[PDB]
């Protein structure tokens, strides 16, 4: 695919 | 900001593409560079924000990924020169309906031989064996190919049915990979048996082939139109011909356009737009790089008129006809590391070609989607903000205990844990001490914390059945259910506080790079 942000994940 | 980096691959015409960059810079004053760097392929999304080169040359498959990382530019080109352009080149460069490279030239591979050592090359890959046994007779070889790069050898194994994703109404369904079918298959064993045989080297690479045709010492070679100025200057006798076909069935290779593509980081869109549209992609730019090295055939209908008239051309686009535009797709470069693994695998004897063919096919299908970690909880197995490669688990497929995985744990967060127990598990902890099923577990993985800790334990004693979302009166865990903890167990909150989580919430599991291996397998 889209081309946005990588997204997170919280530990 | 003052000049224009471009990027393209070594067997590309670089020099003449430097041509076209000095008439750009004696007229307008901006300094054009021309870099090859090894890989680039694989370099650029490393370094493209943290300002790569402004302008990036590579065949249409790799953008695609490129795009949706965000890494491209949308080009703008009016009606006027999308018109000088033929409309399937423009299809390869088009990704979620935007244009996102400049197309330049079609490459597909043909067959090349030696006139002088093989007057009538062989209609089919079923006669090559004899062939390599008459010419072996007097010092030389029939055949040899780049057998690295599994670009060479796809046309072999998509010619009895192999493919990559089936395209079907309209799209690609990544699901569908035809890496491992009856076709593939007989391909592959095919060449494993030339090797076998002794016909071909497993450790034949571009340049021991490009080597060995332009010095006369094998009859043919698989190349691509950009060899032909090295053939050249050799002084070989050489022709381009079709590729023989296998099992009474063309030889299938898969078709490149050449793209340029423009860096979103780009301060120089605007200039690069202007090289590429009013430079290259003229009558006079296509020349000059052609004239160093041939670059196929070209996407501009002016230009490309007066090449379709070489019958090598002519070669080339036959090959393209029996093959099939590559896809651009971002699982494009899965699926070339997954049949690059198989093929060298298979050709050394790592593996059978049933073996190598299966795992390709799981990898080549297999999505991977990076992720950012946020906060202490799994420490030091992952740490906050470690970038991580998350292979995506399919809707209800293979999970296992001490898999780390991400999940939804909401509408708005995701989160990382690892799997303490699946489905079926009996599991309880007493003190420190993991029982599995009955029987005690290591986990070596939280060493470090035990023995760093603040308190008696630090997971601490607990039983399943206690838990949310388990049944409470066993320490089974349900159907479709999971023990999730943090390896940080004095931090994180985990089941331990908000119990057992479904598999609906699992997105995928968090690949680990073992710090050994071997030194030569
Ligand atoms: O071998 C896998 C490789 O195939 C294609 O790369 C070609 C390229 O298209 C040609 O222009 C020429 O440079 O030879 C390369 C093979 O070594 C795909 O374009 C590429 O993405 C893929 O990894």
């Amino acid at each position: 695919g889209g081309g946005g942000a990588v997204p997170t994940a919280k530990a | 900001h003052h000049m224009l980096v471009i990027w393209i691959n070594g067997d590309k015409g670089y020099n003449g593409l430097a041509q076209v960059g000095k008439k750009f810079e004696k007229d307008t004053g901006i300094k054009v560079t021309v870099e090859h760097p090894y890989k680039l392929e694989e370099k650029f999304p490393q370094v493209a924000a943290t300002g790569g080169p402004d302008i990036i040359f590579w065949a249409h498959d790799r953008f695609g990924g490129y795009a949706c990382s965000g890494l491209l530019a949308e080009i703008t080109p009016d009606k006027a020169f999308q018109d000088k352009l033929y409309p399937f080149t423009w299809d390869a460069v088009r990704y979620n309906g935007k244009l996102i490279a400049y197309p330049i030239a079609v490459e597909a591979l043909s067959l090349i031989y030696n006139k002088d050592l093989l007057p009538n090359p062989p209609k089919t890959w079923e006669e090559i064996p004899a062939l390599d046994g008459e010419l072996k007779a007097k010092g030389k070889s029939a055949l040899m190919f780049n057998l690295q790069e599994p670009y060479f050898t796809w046309p072999l194994i998509a010619a009895d049915g192999g493919y990559a994703f089936k395209y079907e109404n309209g799209k690609y369904d990544i699901k569908d990979v035809g890496v491992d079918n009856a076709g593939a298959k007989a391909g592959l064993t095919f060449l494993v048996d030339l090797i076998k045989n002794k016909h071909m080297n497993a450790d034949t690479d571009y340049s021991i082939a490009e080597a060995a045709f332009n010095k006369g010492e094998t009859a043919m070679t698989i190349n691509g139109p950009w060899a032909w100025s090295n053939i050249d200057t050799s002084k070989v006798n050489y022709g381009v011909t079709v590729l023989p076909t296998f099992k009474g069935q063309p030889s299938k290779p898969f078709v490149g356009v050449l793209s340029a593509g423009i860096n979103a980081a780009s301060p120089n869109k605007e200039l690069a737009k202007e090289f590429l549209e009013n430079y290259l992609l003229t009558d006079e730019g296509l020349e000059a790089v052609n004239k160093d090295k041939p670059l196929g055939a070209v996407a501009l209908k002016s230009y490309e008129e007066e090449l379709a008239k070489d019958p090598r051309i002519a070669a080339t686009m036959e090959n393209a006809q029996k093959g099939e535009i590559m896809p651009n797709i971002p699982q494009m470069s899965a699926f070339w590391y997954a049949v690059r693994t198989a093929v060298i695998n298979a050709a050394s004897g790592r593996q059978t070609v049933d073996e190598a063919l299966k795992d390709a096919q799981t990898n080549a299908g297999a999505i991977v989607t990076p992720y950012t970690i946020k906060g202490e909880s799994m420490d030091p197995t992952l740490k906050d903000g470690e970038r991580v490669a998350v292979n995506i688990v399919g809707y209800k497929t293979g999970l296992e205990k001490g898999n780390v995985v991400v999940f939804h744990a909401n509408k708005n967060d995701d989160y990382v844990k690892r799997v303490i127990g699946v489905p079926g598990d009996k599991v309880e902890y007493k003190n420190d001490t993991l029982y599995v099923n009955g029987k005690k577990q290591d986990e070596p993985y939280l060493n470090y914390n035990l023995k760093h800790k603040q308190g008696d334990y630090i997971t601490g004693t607990f039983q399943v059945k206690d838990l949310p979302n388990a049944n409470p009166k066993s320490n089974v865990i349900p159907k479709g259910k999971y023990l999730v903890l943090g390896d940080n167990r004095e931090v994180s909150k985990d089941s331990r506080a908000f119990g057992l989580i479904d598999e609906d919430q699992i997105v995928g599991k968090v690949s680990f790079r073992f710090w050994s291996h071997p030194q030569f397998e």
